């Protein structure tokens, strides 16, 4: 596709250092600062039950595919204005590919 | 004889655009070397640098402070409470070679200002004019604060920096950034989850989490939470003291109030002990990388 595909093991260290403080990826996993991301691909934004999202994340209503997700992790506040995901952003494309390929694996 | 008067002298023929290019150099390098400290980046160590070199000020005889740029000297560089800031100085030196005209004080304080703005924080006004001073003006070790203390200590310590109750609570909110390293200070773990984005989480975590006093692997006593976070004895002293508690709740509810309060307090911290003439330019507000389209 437009996004390539990288290393799944490099993307594991990227998640563990940069996403795991707030997110879990396994089946039936608990909601921490952020929601459980299992089954995030092919699902619409703001649909994980049991978690309280902002009105902006639900109103955006985009089906999470590998491309719009790469756009989101670049700059969260520019993609979904008003989101409470306190995150800087993955500015390097290699790091975006590496993490999306690991997330693809970890979340079904 | 009165204290020493440190008059701000702007570096020969330099203006806003020359300093914007130094800011831009620190900001891009911050974006480039984002691998540092398990991906936290160099953002937090730089604000800590800007504070530890300004934090040696003593209002009574005007010794210490950011002006001198005295952190480049071995006595202040090897101060036990300055452990870990070598990494911050090492990040700053290649850009000191690219811009040899800028004084050390101006560079360390600029790095802090750059670090906070780039981490989505408030825009903090910065003034130039600090001048390098000799090896003999270098402050003796022991002027920085200890972590294993109470509210009475914090209040008396910050009086030396001319900071009131509101200023200290705001400044302490910078602890929303980074972590404590056992190898450096004897304490371990983060204060929050967003360790490289400037937010008011420090205050929300202080009163919304369940804290238990435990012992770490350096035998020091720190407050831990079930969610994996930590607080220093000086940090939790902010909810034990009734006067500090009120301001903490105010910052936990209103981030914009924290943002505006941090900026005036931090600018005051960086500028402490410096006398700016009437002819000197009005403070610089720099354009972030995101504001330049990057
Ligand atoms: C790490 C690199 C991270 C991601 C991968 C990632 C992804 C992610 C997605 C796809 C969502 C949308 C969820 C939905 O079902 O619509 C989302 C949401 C929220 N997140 Zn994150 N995220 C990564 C990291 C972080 C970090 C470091 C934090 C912790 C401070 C964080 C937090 C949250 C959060 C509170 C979310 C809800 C957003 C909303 O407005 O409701 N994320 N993430
Ligand atoms: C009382 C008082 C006080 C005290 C005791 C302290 C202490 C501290 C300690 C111990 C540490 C750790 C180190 C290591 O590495 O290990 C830190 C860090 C710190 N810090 Zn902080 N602080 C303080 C204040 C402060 C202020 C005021 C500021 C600013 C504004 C700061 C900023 C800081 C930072 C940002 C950090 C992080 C860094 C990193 O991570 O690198 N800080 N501290």
């Amino acid at each position: 596709t437009e996004f390539k595909a990288g290393s799944a093991k490099k993307g594991a260290t990227l998640f563990k250092t940069r996403c795991l403080q707030c997110h879990t990826v396994e089946k039936g996993g608990p909601h921490k600062v952020g929601p459980n991301l299992h089954g995030i691909f092919g699902r619409h934004s703001g649909q994980a039950e049991g978690y309280s999202y902002t009105d902006a994340n639900i109103k955006k209503n985009v089906l999470w595919d590998e491309n719009n997700m790469s756009e989101y992790l670049t700059n969260p506040k520019k993609y979904i204005p008003g989101t409470k995901m306190a995150w800087g952003g993955l500015k390097k494309e290699k790091d975006r590919n590496d993490l999306i390929t690991y997330l693809k694996k970890a979340c079904e | 004889t009165t204290p020493l008067v440190h008059v701000a002298s702007v570096e020969k023929g330099r203006s806003y655009e020359d300093f914007q290019k130094v800011y831009n150099a620190i900001a891009l390098k911050l974006r480039e070397d984002d691998e540092y400290d398990n991906y936290i980046g160099y953002g937090p160590v730089l604000v800590r640098l800007a504070w530890h070199t300004s934090g040696t000020w003593d209002k009574h005889d005007n010794t210490g402070g950011s002006y001198g740029g005295t952190y480049r000297f071995k006595k202040e560089f090897n101060d036990p409470s300055n452990a870990g800031l070598q990494n911050g100085f090492k990040f700053l030196e290649p850009i000191h070679k690219e811009f040899p005209w800028i004084s050390s004080g101006d560079l360390f304080s600029l790095g802090g200002v750059t670090a906070v703005q780039e981490m989505q924080g408030p825009k903090i006004p910065w003034r130039c004019g600090r001048v390098d001073t000799p090896e003999d003006t270098t402050p003796d070790n022991g002027r920085l604060p200890d972590a294993d203390k109470d509210a009475d200590y914090v209040r008396t310590f910050f009086q030396r920096l001319n900071m009131n109750d509101r200023e200290v609570v705001a400044l302490m909110g910078a602890h929303a950034l980074g972590k404590t390293h056992l190898k450096n200070s004897g304490y371990e773990g983060p204060w929050g989850a967003a360790n490289n984005v400037f937010t008011n989480e420090f205050y929300l975590n202080l009163l919304n989490e369940d804290w238990k006093l435990e012992k770490n692997d350096a035998n020091n006593e720190q407050w831990d939470s079930k969610s994996g976070y930590m607080m220093l004895p000086t940090d939790y002293s902010l909810i034990q003291d009734p006067k500090y508690l009120s301001i903490v709740k105010e910052y936990a509810n209103d981030q914009d109030k924290f943002f505006k309060d941090f900026s005036k307090a931090f600018e005051k911290l960086l500028e402490n002990g410096i006398t700016f003439p009437k002819d000197a330019p009005s403070p610089f507000i720099f354009k972030t990388l995101e504001e330049q389209g990057l």
